[PDB]
């Protein structure tokens, strides 16, 4: 009697082929995955980051941990103080907290920037601080993306030509004037019969502050602004000017109006601007009229050493005070910045402005030793290589890829049978 | 059939590993059970799937470093990537289900082995899985400790 | 010599697949046909070789998406990457021919498992392709009906 | 008797080796091949791509299909009018046609130039239009490559100081003038007793014009070229100067004869040259000599949105008329343009300057949905990874890739035998 | 126990291929030799290893062209690119594994299929590796004339 | 009798993995390993390199071989001659040797630089042509990286329009001057009553000169520095003023001291400087103070059809001479850019500053035929994928990467005894 083991198949099993033999079976799994996406903030590498912010990551604040939207760990990592921000640093307005930032860290979080809103107040003659603010800080996010540290310079050498000229003060600056830039008039200028000397100047960018080294240099290059020359001339022989050269002569900055349109608002009155711009380190010259000479007196200096793309968190009061969203519209135009953004107020547990539950749900990650990848759309694990949707940059690390759940191959479970040769 | 075949059914009818026999007065006319105590066959088959997870783990495991400070996704950057992986996970697939089929395959021929030393040299083995006994050796009792069933 | 085995042959002396026999008066003398009627072979190797599709078609599926914005030809980038495909294909092809031997040697044990089972149990296994019968228990018109040739 | 079916290869049977089992064979066949490549124009996406250009792809002509080098289905594709061209419609000399080009697609086709060859022979003064042409197309080409869409600005806001001065004529255009630059004279400034008063002007770039984002403008920044001083002060006082300035006073372009040297050509009058710039939105400034001013009135907006490389048909007439290769050049010096080239002359099928066989044959592409790669060399299928020959760039898609024949393994076919283990 | 099964001793006791018979008595009581002359095993081995130097030198041949202006090492994509290349050296070296181990086992097959044809068909085969002889037909020096051991 | 063969393994045996069957094993080999990396200079294209050198290169010099520190297959490839540098062809010194450098090579090697040093002890009123020689380079390393070929174009054509101005003669100089910049002297100016006229100048930079296509420039656009106006007012009249302008007047390099603050160094005197630009090909403008004109009158010519990143060899004197790191510090701020440097000082066998031993040894891969990879780490063959440690950059060509030796996967050895199922 001949005795054998058969082998049957239902309609149910179905056949699996492989490169050396193939596989009957009824159910299939799928060999891997996706791997969740968290939003907010997270580094990939925990011993090498730094934040920049204000009181909610401060922990010498009188109301820690309640004023804060981080946990003490995290706010160890942070250089910050209460009140204050870049942007107050860079100006320095009278009466404003002025915090030396600095610090080194491939991956950067920038977490201020809400102390110098339309909130504060802060006049001076600024013609609109909120597009000054989104200009300063385009500037540091497209430097600090390229730079391993950062450093406030809180003083340039500066040297003015004029002897007789002195140190400005206006009643729309608390009767005093900003740090940087400097402001010095000629006091015998009166469009009778004098007109002046024209105003020189030098500024110097260092190549080095501290332990820190300097490749680049964002400073504001300020000049007034008038609404015409006839308005100008109410202080001022001929049109205005204030012109920036580097060492050769080349103009780099300024507001000549010998040449270019005025454009000041009508019946505004007289204005500063104060774009930011990039300079290498040197020396550069000044050109003024007589009676006014704007001088730059501070700068934030960045090296070229590399960077990760930048985590820019959301930086606004509660509800009941004046915001604007600079630093969100300069992180959107600038190339490696990524924006973090709360759905929600901001309700803060210390008082109105500090301590937040969502934010600090999203800060969170800051916290975390297992994030391999940081973008756009949130930050993940190292699970699988894929992910549902797309992580939108910028990004960096070991990030995911979209694909199609019905593109990742199965593997075959339950009940197996082998299965070789064309048996026919 | 034996081994080296896998058979079709229609209908109802369970799939799976069963006995097999035929011939007697001549000509027989067939005759398939309703599966034995192969316990050792599903205790292989759990195994054989556990030992997957090393090349699955060795693909999940391996995510490539980028960076991009770009503001606009590269979508067909993006897809070009994830299809080069899921062919390089095809592949791996293909090499996981064969390595399933072949390590099944002879552990059902290890299986056979140790019926054929079981009843030797009663047994004569036609193939795998196949066996040749002459009814005058073995009674019933005799295939039923052979075969066990 | 049995399935396991592949020979050679001289000048004219056609390759593939023979019936070859042994002994008799002691000692014998060789003998090797001039190959039978196995034609589930060549339909096998029919469809074995039209199942390679599948892999071709699964390479061929499968091309990167670029973004050239330049003028002159990156020569050394572009034979890197070809270079890398390559040897993607070479791999591939490996896994084919290692897929089709496995196969085939497979669809032949099938071959050889239906005459055993031909000429039961009178046909007696002495390895893979291979047989001891008794020229006692079968003719010749008999060993015509177990191996056909 | 012990019987055996036994295995034996020839000398014509080869050794196959796998990677858990070999095979030998007598015949092998290649595993892949090369997909054929078709020299001429073609679209990866029919979804999103437009095409600008003439008479050639106007299914409104009254000679169309005869007229035209595409078919119904790809000319709807296109934005044309027969008669037109983008440097036509930058300019708007008298009496030429003046078609408002606009639209979007991620591939771009222009087809267009023809209509402003030299066959044309306008003059207004004009240095050297095919020099003006090979400019402007190559600004246009730069500009498209990064942006999705494409419009005409037929007419920017622009605003001169001078109440005296009028619109300007010339007898060499054809008694009036372009639209683009627009000309102010002064009638006043003889070089007896008058040198009269600085010009002054300000053209905007808008940041959108219609349903069209404007991030980057094309536009002519426009001077008039004479030979020497002496030659210039037969009409203006001291040097020829007419600068162009950005919003601070930075000089742009223009030319100005009190730093650079003359350079018109003797004895050849008065010229414009009209070099092509990229600029950004915004208000810019003129200064020129008193008597003349140029301002220029149009643009073509662009976004940077992002595309692929552009597709440029070759624009001549046929051998009777009188034409120019200035888009060919144009492209050539552009990156991401891929330029698309007759090879016998162009002979029409409703006249004998439009419906051309080969150039229907070359356009015939972009009308095909299986189209996956687009470069210098051609369009191909997907059907293989290879190419025979190199697909040179620019290039776009599911790209081939060049490899010798030789390295494509083969696999074993014919009839074949199983080989494992030693055998010995 | 038969070529398809591997098995494990402890302490001292040599490793490798050995000769192991049964019964005898009944009921017998094992035993396991100090290995044979099986020099073709280790001739094998010794090909087999040599032949794995086509895979190797397909990998080592394949080196990526690229072209680097920057000054300081991009040290992320510098390990990622290696740990690729770590990965398809991963798979190929379980290919290569695998390689040998079915060539060996096929090589081993071969040997045990000398050994059936040499007593045939006094042998009897058992599974792979394993035989049935009547220590009636075969007195001992048969039995050393068969399995050499 | 059941008779077996029986398969076991010891406590030394280890399971290997495969697709398709395990593998037992005493012993493991590694699969592969690292290539060795050969400090030093080399090419991956013998037939496509070209060397720019000095004597030790030199093969008709007198001393050769043992002046060289190649041999003579290699010094073929040389462009070279004893005595000469770059720089030295550049402004071409009196009595310096002027060699014309020109050859194309995707590869380029340059081993020159020394003849230039501060141990020549040329003056002509240089500020400092240590600082010159590092920015000449820098400007030679960045170019040539994007070029096949280069060549010096020893004369540029040029115009001055003064008529009295006459060439200038300095006892610094050798009681006469370089052969670029040209100088003009207008005797006439004397701060009594006489001012002169600003003084006019143009230099044209060819498109090609003899067989090599010219795209980029790198000049010389000297200025005179002096420390104040009144320092200068010994000379001229006004501030001192040397401005250089292309075709349309668009400020692109020099002095102007109208604008920019004086910095010449204490009591030196009078310095010059001379910063190099790569400028597109086409006509310059110069202005000048009335007494004083520079005008560049050479050029080095390159390309833009692509090399490999350049490799520059030190280039310094025996210890008794006194050399500089310039073209090292040119090297290291250039992208690019390969430095190949000494552990030893340049012992020279022929002289003493000719012929050296380590030299030899790091250039002898010059002559190689089998370099693959060539790094700022040194050179390597193709061997196999890895190295022990990290290729530095810049590289390029088929290069090795880095893995720990611990990831390099094994294969069994030994004894060896395969495995597959379950085995239970
Ligand atoms: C440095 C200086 O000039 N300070 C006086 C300023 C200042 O001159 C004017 O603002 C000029 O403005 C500029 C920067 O162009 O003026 C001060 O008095 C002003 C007065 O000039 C103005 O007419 O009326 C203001 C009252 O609303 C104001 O008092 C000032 O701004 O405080 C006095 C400064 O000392
Ligand atoms: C706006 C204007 O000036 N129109 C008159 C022009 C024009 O002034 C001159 O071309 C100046 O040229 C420039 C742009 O620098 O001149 C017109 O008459 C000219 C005449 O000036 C010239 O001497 O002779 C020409 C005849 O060949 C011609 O008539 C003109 O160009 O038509 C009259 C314009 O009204
Ligand atoms: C072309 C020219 O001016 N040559 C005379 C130079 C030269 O004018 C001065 O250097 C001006 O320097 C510059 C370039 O600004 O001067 C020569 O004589 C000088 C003399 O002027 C200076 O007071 O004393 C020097 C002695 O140490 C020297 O003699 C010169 O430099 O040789 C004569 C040139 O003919
Ligand atoms: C290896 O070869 C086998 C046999 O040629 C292939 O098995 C075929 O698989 C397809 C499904 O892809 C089935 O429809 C056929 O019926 C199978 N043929 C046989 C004879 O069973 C198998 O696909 C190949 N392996 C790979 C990875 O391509
Ligand atoms: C084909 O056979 C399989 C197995 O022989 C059947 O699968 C069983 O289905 C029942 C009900 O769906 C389950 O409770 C069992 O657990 C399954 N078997 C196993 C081993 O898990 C299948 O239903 C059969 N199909 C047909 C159409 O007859
Ligand atoms: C080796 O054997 C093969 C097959 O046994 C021979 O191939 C045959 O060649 C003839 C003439 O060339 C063809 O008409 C047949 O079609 C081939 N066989 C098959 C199966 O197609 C081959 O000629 C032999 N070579 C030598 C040298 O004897
Ligand atoms: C798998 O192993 C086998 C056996 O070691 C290799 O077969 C050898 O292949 C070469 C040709 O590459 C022949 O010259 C040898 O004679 C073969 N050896 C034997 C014993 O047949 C085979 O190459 C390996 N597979 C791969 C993909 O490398
Ligand atoms: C396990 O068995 C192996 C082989 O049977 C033993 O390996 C031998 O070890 C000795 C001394 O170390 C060597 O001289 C031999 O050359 C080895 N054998 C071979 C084939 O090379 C191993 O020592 C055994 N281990 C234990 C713990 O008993
Ligand atoms: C192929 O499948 C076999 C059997 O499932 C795998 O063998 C296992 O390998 C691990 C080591 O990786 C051992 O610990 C297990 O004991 C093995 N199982 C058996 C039954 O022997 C093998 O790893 C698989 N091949 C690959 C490349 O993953
Ligand atoms: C099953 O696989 C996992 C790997 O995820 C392993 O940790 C576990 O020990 C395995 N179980 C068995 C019984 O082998
Ligand atoms: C052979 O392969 C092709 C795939 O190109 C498939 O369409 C066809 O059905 C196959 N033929 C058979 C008989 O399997
Ligand atoms: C062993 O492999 C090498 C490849 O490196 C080959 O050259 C040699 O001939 C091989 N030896 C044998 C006996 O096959």
């Amino acid at each position: 009697e001949l005795i054998c083991i058969v082998q049957r198949v239902n309609e149910s099993f179905s056949l699996h082929s492989g490169f050396g033999g193939n596989v009957y079976s009824m159910k299939t799994e799928p060999m891997t995955g996706f791997t969740n996406v968290t939003k907010g903030a997270s580094v990939i590498n925990q011993k090498d980051w730094i934040g920049f912010g204000d009181a909610r990551t401060d922990l010498t604040n009188d109301q820690f941990p309640a004023s804060s939207d981080v946990p003490l760990a995290v706010a160890k990592k942070f250089r910050s103080l209460s009140g204050a921000s870049l942007m107050l640093s860079a100006f320095g307005p009278p009466g404003k907290v002025d915090y030396l930032y600095q610090g080194c860290g491939k991956e950067k979080v920038f977490y201020e920037g809400v102390n110098w809103s339309p909130e504060a107040g802060i006049d001076c003659f600024g013609s609109n601080w909120t597009q000054t603010k989104k200009d300063f800080y385009s500037r540091i996010y497209e430097a600090a993306r390229s730079s391993t540290c950062m450093t406030l310079v809180n003083s340039l050498d500066t040297k003015i030509s004029s002897t007789t000229a002195t140190a400005g003060t206006a009643s729309s600056c608390s009767s005093s004037w900003m740090k940087s830039p400097l402001w010095y008039a000629e006091s015998s200028v009166n469009p009778p019969q004098v007109c002046g000397t024209e105003q020189s100047a030098t500024f110097t960018l260092p190549t080095s502050f501290g332990i820190y080294k300097c490749n680049k240099h964002v400073v504001q290059l300020c000049y007034f602004v008038y609404e015409n020359k006839a308005k100008f001339n109410t202080f001022g022989c001929g049109d205005y000017y204030q012109n920036y050269y580097d060492g050769n002569g080349n103009l780099i900055g300024g507001m000549d109006n010998r040449v270019a349109a005025y454009r000041g608002i009508a019946n505004a009155g007289v204005k500063i601007e104060c774009p930011s711009k990039i300079l290498n380190p040197g020396t550069y010259s000044i050109k003024s009229t007589p009676r006014f000479l704007l001088v730059p007196k501070r700068s934030y200096c960045f090296d070229t050493d590399g960077g990760y793309p930048i985590q820019v968190v959301q930086s606004e009061w509660s509800a009941s005070r004046r915001s604007d969203n600079a630093t969100e519209e300069a992180c959107l135009q600038t190339e490696g910045c990524i924006f973090i953004k709360k759905t929600t107020p901001y309700v803060g547990e210390a008082a109105d402005n500090a301590g937040d539950i969502e934010m600090r749900q999203l800060l969170s990650g800051l916290g975390n030793n297992d994030t391999v990848c940081v973008s756009q759309s949130g930050y993940t694990k190292g699970e699988t290589p894929f992910v549902k949707d797309y992580l939108s940059p910028p990004k960096y690390g070991r990030c995911q890829l979209k694909t199609d759940s019905g593109r990742i191959p199965t593997l075959p479970s339950g009940l197996i049978i082998p299965q070789a040769g064309t048996d026919s | 059939f034996g081994l080296l075949f896998v058979g079709f059914v229609a209908g109802g009818v369970a799939g799976g590993y069963f006995w097999g026999r035929s011939n007697g007065g001549g000509g027989g006319a067939s005759v398939s059970s309703t599966q034995a105590g192969f316990d050792k066959i599903g205790k292989d088959i759990q195994q054989l799937r556990n030992d997957t997870n090393a090349a699955i783990e060795g693909f999940n495991g391996r995510i490539a470093h980028d960076e991009q400070a770009i503001k606009n996704l590269a979508k067909e950057i993006e897809d070009a990537r994830a299809e080069a992986l899921v062919g390089e996970l095809g592949i791996i697939r293909s090499l996981i289900v064969a390595n399933i089929s072949m390590n099944l395959k002879e552990s059902l021929y290890e299986l056979a082995n140790q019926i054929t030393k079981r009843g030797g040299g009663i047994a004569q083995e036609a193939g795998p899985g196949c066996w040749y006994v002459d009814s005058e050796n073995c009674d019933a009792s005799c295939k039923e400790y052979i075969f066990n069933f």
